[PDB]
C-alpha cells in the first residue's frame, strides 16, 4: 500500500528506498538535472540527451533524486508544483 | 445626413431634446438640462438653486456667511421675477464672483472661466478671446458680462430657464475645443480655486493668484495633451461604464521603469503594425474557403423543394424540416453567433487589439521616462 | 408637486391637525387597490404609442381643414409638433394617474398653456377633440374594452380608476379652453 | 481494441513527462493490471514485468 | 384534532398568555404560503388510486411471499384489506398535510396500529416498506409544475415526507 | 509571408516555427524565488531584512502559489508621518516580534492574482495573517 | 412516538401544571 | 460487478477492503432487491422497447433503411433489431450488476472496430440506443427511470 | 443604466443628501418585484434559440420584398446579420429584466438606432414586426407565470414604442 | 516525403543511409518531373473534378442533401464541396511528395473524431472521395491514372 509500513533492517524484504508519500499521492515535483552516462565508453551504445526537465511524482522523487546522485548527475532546480504544503488529509 | 441641425441653432418644434444630445455623452452623466417649471414648490426651487451654485461658481463650497451676500438677489428669483438667465447675470455681477474669479486673475483665466460658467464651453479660437478682452478694456466688467449673455448663443441653447451645463455637442468645428472643454472642467472632484492655484499661492488660502495654464494653447494652435483629457475629465464622470476593447482610461505611471522594456515594447509595436498592414490586403479577398463554391452550390441546392409541410420522405418514411428564412439555406442558431466572438476568432482583429494595447502601454512609459538624474532604478 | 399622501397633509397643515384615524381610511383604501392602480397605469403606457396616432388621425378625419394649405397641421413640422404635444399631455396625465393627484398636471403642463395656444394660433376646437379621443381610449384600455387588444388581468372592478383618469382629461380640456 | 490514454499521450507529446514516466504510469494503469496482473499468480507477474 | 393554528393557541392557554408578535408573523408567513400547500394536497388526491396500485404492484413484484399461497396477501380477501390499508394511510397523510400538524395522523390512524398488526400476525416491516414506496411516488408527483407558477416548494415536501416517515416508523 | 500568428511544429502541417518557439515543449524554470527576486530587485531591502529576522521567510519560501504585495523602501520610509508612526512605533522594540509577524503576514495572499486577472473585478480573500 | 392511549394529541391537561401539584400519569 | 471491482482495486494495493468499500458493498446488497425489480420490468417489456426504438431510429435515420442502406431489406432490418435486443439485454445485466462492467466487457470493447468492419454507421446504433432509452424510461418511475437511463447514457458515450 | 437603485441615489447626489427613508423604501419594491421579473430571465435565457428563429422568419414572412436584389436582405450574409440583430435585442431585453429598468436597452439598442437604420436603409417596421410577433405569442401560463409575462411584455412593448 | 521518411528510419538505428535507401531516393528524384506533370494536370482541372464528384456523391447518397441532411441547403452543399477541394489539394501534395505523409499528417489523423463532432457521416466523405477518384482518373493515361488512384485508395482506406 505505502512505503512506511514498518519495513526496516532485519526485514524479509531487502533494504531499499522508503518514500513517505501517502498512498495514491498526487503531489508532483518539477525538476531539472544533468546526468552523464559514465558507462557509454565500454558498452558503445548510442547517445541520448542527458539534460532533462520533467514532472516526477512525490512518491518517487526521493528514489529518483538518490539515483541521480548515485550516477554522478547534478540537480539544477526543484519545484513542488502540485499539492499543498503541510496539509494533513488531502494528499491523495 | 445623419445630423440635421446643431445645438447652436434654436431647438426645433418637433423634438423634446436636441438631436445631438440623444447620442452624445449628454444622456450619461449629470451634465444635463435642469429646467425650472412654471410653478414651483419652495422645495423644488432649491433644486434649481443648488444646480446654479454648482454651475455658476463652478464647484465652490460657499459657507452660509458667504451666502448672506446673495440673499437679496435669490429672493427675486424665489418670488418669480428673475429668470434663470437674469439670475446668473445678477450672480456674476456680485462681489463673491468677483473676489473669487476676477480679483486675482490674469485676463485669460477670467475669460476662459466665464466661458465655462456662463456658457457650457471652452474658448473656441483666439479671435473670440481678443474681442472679449477689448470688450472689457473699454467698457468694464459690467458690460463684459452682458457681452456673454446678451448675444445669439445663450438664448438659442439655454433659453432663459435652463441652468447652464457642460455641453456635449458632438459637433466640434475647431476639434481641440472638445479637449479644452474636457481639460477646463476637471471632473467631479475639482474646482476652479484648486485648478487655478488660488489657494496654495494665497495667504491662509485667501488672496490667491488665479493663474492659468494652456494660454500657449490658445494663441498658437497647439492642442491639449492627452493626459489632461483622459485622467481627470468629465469623460469619466459621464462615462458609459461598459467593456471597451481598448480601455481608454490611462493606467497610473509606474515607478522604476527602465529603457530596456521600452526598447522591447517599441520593437513589438513596429512588428505589429507591419503585420497589420499586410493582413489588411488579404482580408475580403481570400477570407473564405467556401466562397468559390458559393456560386457553384446554389444551383445544386435549387432542386426538389416543396412548399407544403411534410415533404422529403426519402423513401416511404417520415416528414422533414424546412420553411424558415434562415432554415431554407442550412443555417442554424450558431450561424449568426459567429460575429460575437470576432476578437479572438478573427485573424485580422487580433492584431488590431494588440496594436492598440501595446500603444497604450507604450504611451505611459515615456511619461515616466521624463525624469533622469536622482532616479533610482531596479532590475525588473 | 404633490401626490395622494401629501394631499391630506397640506389639508391637515391648514388647521395644525395631526393626521388621525379619520384621515387614514381614505389612504389605507388607497393602498388596498394600489395594485389595480399599477395595473391600470401599465395598460396605458403600453399602448401610449398607438394612442397619439389614433387620436390625432381621428382629429384629422374630423376636420380636413387642419391639413388644408395654411392650416395648423399643414406642414410636416407642424404635424410633428402636434404629435409632440399629444404625447406630452398623455405623459402628464399618466403621471397624475400614477400619483393619485392632479397636482403635477396643472403646474407643469397646463399652467400657461391656454395663452400659449392663443399666442400660437392653435385652434382650440381640435385641441378639445384630440384630448377627448385619448380619454375615450383611456377608459377602454383601463376597463379592458378595446376592440383589438385585450390584456391579461386579475378579475375585478376598475371603474374607479377609469373615472379618475376621465376626471383628469376634462381638467386638461377645461385648462386649454 | 481502441484503448486510449489521452492525458498521458498529450503530456508525453508536450514533454511534461518523459518516456520513463509515461511507461511508469502505463504500468500502473487499470488496463495493465487487468491484462497482466489479475489473471496471474504473483510469481508469474514478476517474470512478465 | 388540531391544525397548526390551534397548536400555538393550545400552548398559549397553558401559559395563560397572549400570542406575541413573533408568533403572529410566524403564522402570517404560514398563511402566505397557503396556495402551495393546497396545490400539494390537490396533486396527491388527484392520483390516489395510481399511487396505491403502483406501490402495491411494486411491493409484490418485490416481495412475492405475500401473494404466495399461505402468505399474508394470499387470496381475494386479505388482498382487499391490504389494498386500502395503504389508502387509509394516504388519506390520513393528506389530512395531516392540509392541517399542518400530525395530530389527526396520531389520533385516528397510528393510534394502536402496531398491536393491531401484531394481533393479526401482519408483518409491520412490509407495511413500512409499502409506506416508503407510497412516499417516494408522492414526493415525485408533488414537485412537477403541471401548469402551476414556478417557485420553490421544498419546505412543504420535506414536511410531506416527514408525515410519511412518521407513519412508517409507528407501524413497525 | 502569410499569417501573423504563426505556429510551432515540424513535418507536414508546419509553418516554419519550431515546436514551442525553440523546440522546447516543457521549459525549465528561469525565475528566482520570492526573497531571491526581491533581494536582487534592489528596492525591497527593508522588506527582505524584516522577512528574514521575523521568521516569515519560511512561509514565503514554500512552493504554494502566493501573491506578495511587498512594499518598497519608499513605503517603509513613509511611515515617519505622525499617524502611522503612532500605530507602528512599538514594533521597533525588540520584544515585539509577534505583532511584526502578523503585520508582515497580512501582505501574503494564497493564489496567483495577476494584474490582468484583476481588471474591473473586486475580490475578497484571506491573507496568511487570517484577515 | 404517539401520545398515551385516549389522550387527544396536543391538548393535555398537565401542560403547565405546577410541580407542587403535578400528578404522575399511570 | 461492484464487489468484483472493489476487490481488484483493493488487491492491487495489497490491502484488505477499507471500511468505505465495505460500506459500499453493504449499500449495494441492500439495494439488490429494487435492482432485480427494475431488471424485471425492463426485461419482460423487451418487445415493445425494441419495436418502438426501431421506429424512432428509422424515422430519425431513413438512410439506413433506404434503398441500399446498411439495414436495407427484411433480413438487414431484422438483424438491426437483433442488435438492439442485444444491447437491451446488456443494459439489464448492467442494472443487476450495479456497474457497467457487464455492458463494457461485452459489447463495448472493440465495438468501433467491429462496426467499421461490418460497414455499419456507429451513429445509427447510437441513435437506436437513444430511442430505446426514451421508450424504456417512459415505463419507469422518476427515480427508477433516472437510475436506468444512467446506463443508456454510458452506452451512448462509449459508442460515439 | 437606469434602474431602481441608480435613480434614487442620483436624485440624492444631485441634492447632496444622505439616503433617506424614500431611498430605502424604493428598494423594497426591488425585493418584491424581483421574484417575478427574474423568473422570465432564465426562461428567455434558456430558450433563446427558438425565439430568434421564430421571430426572424416572421419578419421575412410579413415583408417578402426584402429578399429582392437591391434591398436589405438580398443575400445570405445579410439575413445572417439580420438574425443577429434580433438576437442582440432579445439579449438586451434579457439584461433589462435583470437590472430591473430600461438601462441596457437605452444604452445599447435605442440610442443612435434612428441614425444607423436610416443611413443603412434598414426598415424599422421589419424590426418591430419580429418584436410584435414575440409579443402576441406569450401563453401566459405556459411560457412563464402571469407577472413574469407582464414584466416581459412591458419590456417588449417599450422597445416597440422606442423603435417607432 | 520519401527522403524525410528514409532519413528518420535510418536515424532511429543510428546509421547512415544504406545503398538501398540511396537507390530509392535517386529513383525518386529522377521521377520528380513526371510527378510534377501529373500534379499539374490534377491541380488545374480542380473545378470539373470537384463538380463531377459532387454530382456522383449526391446521386449515390441523396440523404445527405435531402431535407435536413448534413449537407442540406446552399451553404452546407458549398461547405461539402469545400471539403472535397481540400482533399483534392492534399492528394496533389501527396503526389508531389511521393508518399502519403502530406495527406495523412493533414486531413487523416483524427478525421473520424472531427467528423463525428461535426455530425457528418464519414461514409459520405468516402463516397465523395471515390467519385472524385473516378473523375480524376478519367483524365489521365493508363500508368498515370494507376499511380494517381494509388493515393485516393489510401485516403479511402484511412477514412473507413
Ligand atoms: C399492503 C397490505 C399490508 C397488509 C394489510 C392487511 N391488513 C389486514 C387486516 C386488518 N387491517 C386492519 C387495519 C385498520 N383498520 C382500521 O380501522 C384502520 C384505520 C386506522 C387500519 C389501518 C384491521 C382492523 C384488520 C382486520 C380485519 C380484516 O382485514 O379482515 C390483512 C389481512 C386480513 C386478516 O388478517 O384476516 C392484511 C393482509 N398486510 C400485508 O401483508 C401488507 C404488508
Ligand atoms: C469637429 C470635428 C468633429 C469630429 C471629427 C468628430 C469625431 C468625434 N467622435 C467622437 C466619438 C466617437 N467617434 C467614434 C468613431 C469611430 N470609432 C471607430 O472605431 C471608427 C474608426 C470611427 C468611426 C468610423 C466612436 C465610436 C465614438 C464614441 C465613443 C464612445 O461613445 O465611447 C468624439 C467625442 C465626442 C463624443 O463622444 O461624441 C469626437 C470629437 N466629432 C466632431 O465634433
Ligand atoms: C410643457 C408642456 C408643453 C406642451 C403642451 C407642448 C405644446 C406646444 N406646442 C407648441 C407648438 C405647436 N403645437 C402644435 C399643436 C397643435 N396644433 C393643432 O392644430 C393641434 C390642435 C395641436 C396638435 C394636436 C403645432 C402645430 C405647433 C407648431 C406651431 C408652429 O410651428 O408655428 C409650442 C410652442 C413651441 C414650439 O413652437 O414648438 C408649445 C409650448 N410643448 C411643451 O413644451
Ligand atoms: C374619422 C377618423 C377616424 C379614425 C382615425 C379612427 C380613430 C379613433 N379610434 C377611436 C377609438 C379607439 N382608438 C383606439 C386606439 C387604438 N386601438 C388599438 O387597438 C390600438 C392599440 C390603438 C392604435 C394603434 C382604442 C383602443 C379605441 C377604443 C375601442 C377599441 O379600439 O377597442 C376613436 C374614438 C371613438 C370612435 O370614433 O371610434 C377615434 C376617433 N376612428 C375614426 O372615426
Ligand atoms: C411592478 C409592477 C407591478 C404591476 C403592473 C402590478 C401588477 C399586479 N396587478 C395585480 C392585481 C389586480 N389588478 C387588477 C386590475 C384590473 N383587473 C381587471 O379586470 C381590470 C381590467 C383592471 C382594472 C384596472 C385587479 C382587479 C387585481 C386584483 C385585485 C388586487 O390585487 O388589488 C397584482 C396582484 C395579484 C398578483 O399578480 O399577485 C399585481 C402584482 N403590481 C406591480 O407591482
Ligand atoms: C383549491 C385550492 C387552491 C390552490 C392551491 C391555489 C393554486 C394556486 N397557487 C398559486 C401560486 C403558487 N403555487 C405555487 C406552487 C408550486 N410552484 C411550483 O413550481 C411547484 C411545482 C409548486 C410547489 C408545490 C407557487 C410557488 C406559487 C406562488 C408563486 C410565488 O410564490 O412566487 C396561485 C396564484 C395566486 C397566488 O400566487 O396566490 C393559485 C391560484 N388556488 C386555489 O384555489
Ligand atoms: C417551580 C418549579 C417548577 C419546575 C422546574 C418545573 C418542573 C417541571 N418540568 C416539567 C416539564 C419539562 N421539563 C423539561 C426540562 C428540561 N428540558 C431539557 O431538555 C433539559 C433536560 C431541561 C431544560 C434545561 C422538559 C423538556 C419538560 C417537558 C416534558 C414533556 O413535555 O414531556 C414538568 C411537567 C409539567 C410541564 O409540562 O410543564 C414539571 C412539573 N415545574 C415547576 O413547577
Ligand atoms: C421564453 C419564453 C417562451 C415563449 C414565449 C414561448 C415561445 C414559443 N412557443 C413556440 C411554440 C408553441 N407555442 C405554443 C403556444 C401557444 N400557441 C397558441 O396558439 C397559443 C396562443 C399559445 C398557448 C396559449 C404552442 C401550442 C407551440 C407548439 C406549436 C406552435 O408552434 O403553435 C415557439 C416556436 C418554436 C418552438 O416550438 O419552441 C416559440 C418561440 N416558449 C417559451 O419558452
Ligand atoms: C447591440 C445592438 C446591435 C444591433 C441592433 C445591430 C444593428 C446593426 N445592424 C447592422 C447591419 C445590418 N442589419 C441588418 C438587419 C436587418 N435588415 C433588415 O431588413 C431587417 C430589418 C433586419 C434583419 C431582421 C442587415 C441586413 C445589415 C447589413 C446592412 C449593411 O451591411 O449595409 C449594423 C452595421 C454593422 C453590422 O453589420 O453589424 C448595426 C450596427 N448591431 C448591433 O450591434
Ligand atoms: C540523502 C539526502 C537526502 C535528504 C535529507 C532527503 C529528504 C527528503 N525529505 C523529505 C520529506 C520530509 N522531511 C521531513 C523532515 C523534517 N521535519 C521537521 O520538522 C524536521 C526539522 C525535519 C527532520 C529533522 C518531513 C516531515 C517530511 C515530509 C514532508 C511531507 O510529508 O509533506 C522528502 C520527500 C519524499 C517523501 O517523503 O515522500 C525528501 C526527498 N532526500 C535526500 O535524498
Ligand atoms: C546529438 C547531439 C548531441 C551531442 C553533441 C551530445 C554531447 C554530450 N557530450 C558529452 C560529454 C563530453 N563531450 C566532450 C567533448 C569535447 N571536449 C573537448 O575538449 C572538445 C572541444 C569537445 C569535442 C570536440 C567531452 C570531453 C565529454 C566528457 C565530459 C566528462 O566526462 O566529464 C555528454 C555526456 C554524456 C556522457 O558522455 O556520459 C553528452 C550527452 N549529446 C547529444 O545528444
Ligand atoms: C484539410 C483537412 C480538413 C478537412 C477535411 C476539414 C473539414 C471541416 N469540415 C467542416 C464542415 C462541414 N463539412 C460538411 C461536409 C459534408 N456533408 C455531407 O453530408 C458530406 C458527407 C460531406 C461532404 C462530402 C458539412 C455539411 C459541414 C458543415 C456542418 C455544419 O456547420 O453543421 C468544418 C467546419 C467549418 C469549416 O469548413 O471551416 C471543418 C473545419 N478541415 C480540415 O482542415
Amino acid at each position: 500500500a505505502y512505503d512506511m509500513d514498518g519495513t526496516g533492517a532485519g526485514s524479509l524484504e531487502p533494504r531499499g528506498i522508503k518514500s513517505s508519500a501517502v498512498e495514491k499521492d498526487s503531489r508532483c515535483f518539477k525538476v531539472t538535472f544533468v546526468l552523464p552516462s559514465q558507462s557509454r565508453l565500454y558498452t558503445f551504445r548510442e547517445l541520448q540527451n542527458v539534460y532533462t526537465t520533467k514532472m516526477v511524482p512525490f512518491s518517487s522523487w526521493y528514489a529518483e533524486q538518490q539515483r541521480i546522485q548515485k550516477m554522478g548527475g547534478k540537480i539544477l532546480k526543484v519545484e513542488l508544483v502540485a499539492g499543498g504544503q503541510m496539509r494533513s488529509v488531502g494528499n491523495q | 445626413k445623419v445630423v440635421d441641425r446643431l445645438d447652436s441653432q434654436p431647438s426645433a418644434a418637433f423634438e423634446q431634446t436636441k438631436q445631438v444630445y440623444t447620442f452624445s455623452r449628454y444622456i450619461l452623466g449629470p451634465h444635463r438640462a435642469v429646467v425650472a417649471p412654471v410653478a414651483m414648490d419652495p422645495s423644488e426651487k432649491e433644486v434649481v438653486l443648488r444646480a446654479v451654485y454648482r454651475q455658476v461658481f463652478g464647484n465652490a463650497y460657499i459657507m452660509e456667511e458667504e451666502r448672506a451676500e446673495l440673499r437679496v438677489m435669490e429672493s427675486q428669483f424665489l418670488l418669480g421675477e428673475l429668470s434663470v438667465k437674469e439670475l446668473v447675470r445678477a450672480l456674476a455681477k456680485s462681489s463673491t464672483y468677483k473676489v473669487r474669479f476676477f480679483e486675482g486673475a490674469v485676463q485669460y483665466r477670467f475669460i476662459e472661466l466665464c466661458f465655462k460658467h456662463l456658457l457650457g464651453r471652452a474658448p473656441d479660437n483666439h479671435e473670440e478671446i481678443a474681442v472679449h478682452m477689448r470688450k472689457y478694456q473699454q467698457e468694464g466688467y459690467d458690460a463684459e458680462i452682458d457681452s456673454y449673455l446678451d448675444a445669439g448663443e445663450y438664448d438659442n441653447v439655454f433659453g432663459d430657464d435652463t441652468v447652464p451645463f457642460l455641453r456635449f455637442r458632438g459637433v466640434y468645428t475647431p476639434c481641440d475645443s472638445f479637449n479644452r472643454q474636457c481639460a477646463l472642467q476637471g471632473g467631479w472632484a475639482n474646482s476652479d480655486k484648486a485648478m487655478g492655484g488660488a489657494a496654495l499661492s494665497g495667504y491662509n488660502g485667501s488672496d490667491g493668484r488665479q493663474m492659468s495654464t494652456m494660454i500657449g494653447n490658445y494663441i498658437s494652435g497647439k492642442p491639449i495633451p492627452y493626459e489632461k483629457v483622459a485622467a481627470d475629465t468629465p469623460l469619466k464622470s459621464t462615462a458609459p461604464n461598459w467593456y471597451a476593447r481598448p480601455n481608454p482610461a490611462l493606467a497610473p505611471q509606474p515607478a522604476y521603469v527602465s529603457a530596456k522594456e521600452i526598447a522591447e515594447l517599441r520593437s513589438r509595436v513596429s512588428k505589429l503594425e507591419a503585420a497589420w498592414s499586410v493582413a489588411v490586403k488579404q482580408s475580403a479577398a481570400a477570407k473564405d474557403t467556401v466562397e468559390t463554391w458559393r456560386a457553384a452550390a446554389k444551383e445544386m441546392a435549387a432542386m426538389r423543394g416543396i412548399s407544403p409541410m411534410g415533404e422529403a420522405y426519402f423513401g416511404g418514411i417520415a416528414q422533414k424540416v424546412d420553411n424558415g428564412a434562415l432554415a431554407q439555406l442550412g443555417n442554424k442558431a450558431s450561424s449568426y453567433k459567429k460575429y460575437l466572438y470576432a476578437i479572438e476568432t478573427d485573424e485580422v482583429s487580433r492584431l488590431e487589439v494588440d496594436l492598440e494595447e501595446a500603444k497604450g502601454q507604450l504611451r505611459v512609459l515615456e511619461a515616466a521616462m521624463a525624469k533622469s538624474t536622482p532616479m533610482t532604478r531596479t532590475a525588473e | 408637486m404633490l401626490d395622494a399622501f401629501s394631499r391630506v397633509v397640506v389639508n391637515s397643515d391648514a388647521k395644525a391637525a395631526y393626521v388621525g384615524g379619520s384621515d387614514l381610511q381614505a389612504l389605507k383604501s388607497f393602498i388596498a387597490d394600489g395594485n389595480k392602480r399599477l395595473d391600470a397605469v401599465n395598460s396605458i403606457v403600453s399602448n401610449a404609442s398607438c394612442m397619439v396616432s389614433d387620436a390625432v388621425s381621428g382629429m384629422i378625419c374630423e376636420n380636413p381643414g387642419l391639413i388644408s394649405p395654411g392650416g395648423n397641421c399643414y406642414t410636416n413640422r407642424r404635424m410633428a409638433a402636434c404629435l409632440r404635444d399629444g404625447e406630452i399631455i398623455l405623459r402628464y396625465v399618466s403621471y397624475a394617474l400614477l400619483a393619485g393627484d392632479a397636482s403635477v398636471l396643472e403646474d407643469r403642463c397646463l399652467n400657461g398653456l391656454k395663452e400659449t395656444y392663443i399666442a400660437l394660433g392653435v385652434p382650440t376646437n381640435s385641441s378639445i377633440r384630440a384630448v377627448s379621443i385619448m380619454k375615450a381610449q383611456a377608459v377602454a384600455f383601463i376597463t379592458n374594452t378595446a376592440t383589438e387588444r385585450k390584456m391579461s388581468f386579475a378579475a375585478g372592478d376598475c371603474t374607479s380608476l377609469a373615472s379618475e383618469v376621465a376626471s383628469y382629461f376634462d381638467r386638461v380640456g377645461a385648462a386649454i379652453s | 481494441y481502441g484503448f486510449s490514454f489521452s492525458v498521458l499521450e498529450s503530456q508525453v507529446k508536450n514533454g511534461q513527462i518523459s518516456i520513463k514516466e509515461f511507461v511508469r504510469s502505463l504500468g500502473k494503469s487499470s488496463v495493465y493490471q487487468k491484462q497482466f496482473y489479475q489473471p496471474y499468480v504473483n510469481s508469474r507477474v514478476v517474470e512478465l514485468a | 384534532m388540531l391544525d397548526a393554528f390551534a397548536k400555538v393557541v393550545a400552548q398559549a392557554d397553558a401559559r395563560g398568555e397572549f400570542l406575541s408578535n413573533t408568533q403572529i408573523d410566524a403564522l402570517s408567513k404560514m398563511v402566505k404560503e397557503g396556495n402551495q400547500r393546497l396545490d400539494i394536497v390537490n396533486k396527491v388526491t388527484s392520483n390516489a388510486s395510481a399511487i396505491v396500485t403502483n406501490s402495491a404492484r411494486a411491493l409484490f413484484a418485490e416481495q412475492p411471499q405475500l401473494i404466495q399461497p399461505g402468505g399474508n396477501a394470499y387470496t381475494s380477501r386479505r388482498m382487499a384489506a391490504c389494498l386500502r390499508d395503504m389508502e387509509i394511510v394516504l388519506r390520513y397523510v393528506s389530512y395531516a398535510m392540509i392541517a399542518g400538524d400530525s395530530s389527526v395522523l396520531d389520533d385516528r390512524c397510528l393510534n394502536g396500529l402496531r398491536e393491531t398488526y401484531q394481533a393479526l400476525g401482519t408483518p409491520g416491516s412490509s407495511v413500512a416498506v409499502a409506506i416508503q414506496k407510497m412516499k417516494d411516488a408522492s414526493v415525485a408527483l408533488a414537485n412537477d409544475t403541471t401548469g402551476t407558477p414556478i417557485g420553490d416548494c421544498s419546505s412543504l415536501v420535506a414536511e410531506l415526507a416527514g408525515y410519511f416517515d412518521r407513519a412508517a416508523v409507528s407501524v413497525v | 509571408a502569410r499569417t501573423a500568428y504563426p505556429y510551432t511544429g515540424s513535418g507536414y502541417g508546419s509553418a516554419g516555427v519550431p515546436y514551442g518557439q525553440d523546440t522546447y515543449g516543457y521549459k525549465a524554470t528561469t525565475a528566482k524565488s520570492i526573497t531571491e527576486t526581491a533581494a536582487q530587485a534592489g528596492v525591497f531591502n527593508t522588506f527582505v531584512k524584516l522577512l528574514n529576522e521575523s521568521g516569515v521567510e519560511k512561509l514565503v519560501e514554500q512552493a504554494g502559489p502566493y501573491t506578495v504585495f511587498a512594499p518598497t523602501d519608499d513605503a517603509f520610509a513613509a511611515l515617519l508621518e505622525p499617524h502611522s508612526f503612532n500605530k507602528l512605533a512599538t514594533l521597533l522594540r525588540p520584544e515585539n516580534n509577534d505583532a511584526l509577524r502578523k503585520v508582515l503576514m497580512h501582505h501574503v495572499i494564497p493564489g496567483a492574482f495577476t494584474s490582468a486577472s484583476l481588471m474591473d473585478r473586486a475580490v475578497t480573500v484571506k491573507s496568511l495573517a487570517g484577515e | 412516538q404517539l401520545a398515551p392511549p385516549g389522550i387527544p394529541p396536543g391538548e393535555d391537561a398537565r401542560n403547565n401544571q405546577s410541580l407542587r401539584q403535578y400528578v404522575a400519569r399511570p | 460487478s461492484i464487489v468484483t471491482k472493489s476487490i481488484v482495486n483493493a488487491d492491487a494495493e495489497a490491502r484488505y477492503l477499507s471500511p468505505g468499500e465495505l460500506d459500499r458493498i453493504k449499500s449495494f446488497v441492500l439495494s439488490g432487491q429494487r435492482r432485480l425489480r427494475i431488471a424485471q420490468t425492463l426485461t419482460e417489456n423487451r418487445e415493445r422497447i425494441v419495436k418502438q426504438g426501431g421506429q424512432q431510429l428509422f424515422q430519425r435515420r431513413p438512410d439506413v433503411v433506404s434503398p441500399g442502406g446498411n439495414a436495407y431489406g427484411e433480413e438487414m432490418t431484422a438483424t438491426c433489431l437483433r442488435d438492439l435486443d442485444y444491447y437491451l439485454r446488456l443494459v439489464t445485466y448492467g442494472i443487476i450488476a450495479g456497474d457497467v462492467t457487464p455492458i463494457e466487457e461485452i459489447g463495448l470493447v472493440g465495438v468501433k472496430e467491429m462496426y467499421s468492419a461490418l460497414g455499419t454507421p456507429i451513429s445509427g446504433v447510437a441513435e437506436g440506443i437513444r430511442c430505446m432509452k426514451d421508450v424504456a424510461c417512459s415505463l419507469l418511475s422518476g427515480e427508477d427511470a433516472a437510475e436506468v437511463g444512467f446506463y443508456f447514457d454510458y452506452t451512448l458515450a462509449a459508442m460515439q | 443604466m437606469k434602474s431602481v437603485i441608480t435613480t434614487v441615489v442620483s436624485a440624492a447626489d444631485a441634492a447632496g443628501r444622505f439616503p433617506s427613508n424614500s431611498d430605502l423604501e424604493s428598494i423594497q419594491g426591488n425585493i418584491q418585484r424581483s421574484a417575478a421579473r427574474l423568473e422570465a430571465a432564465e426562461k428567455l435565457a434558456g430558450n433563446h434559440e427558438a425565439v430568434v428563429k421564430e421571430a426572424g422568419d416572421a419578419c421575412f414572412a410579413k415583408y417578402a420584398y426584402l429578399k429582392n436584389p437591391g434591398e436589405a436582405g438580398e443575400n445570405q450574409e445579410k439575413i445572417n446579420k439580420c438574425y443577429r440583430d434580433v438576437d442582440h435585442y432579445m439579449r438586451l431585453v434579457n439584461y433589462c429584466l435583470v437590472v430591473g429598468g430600461t438601462g441596457p436597452l437605452d444604452e445599447w439598442g435605442i440610442a443612435g438606432a434612428r441614425e444607423v437604420y436610416r443611413t443603412l436603409n434598414l426598415p424599422t417596421s421589419a424590426y418591430v414586426a419580429s418584436i410584435a410577433y414575440t409579443r402576441d405569442r406569450l401563453c401566459v401560463p405556459r411560457d412563464m407565470s402571469a407577472q413574469a409575462g407582464v414584466e416581459f411584455s412591458a419590456y417588449l412593448d417599450y422597445l416597440i414604442n422606442a423603435l417607432s
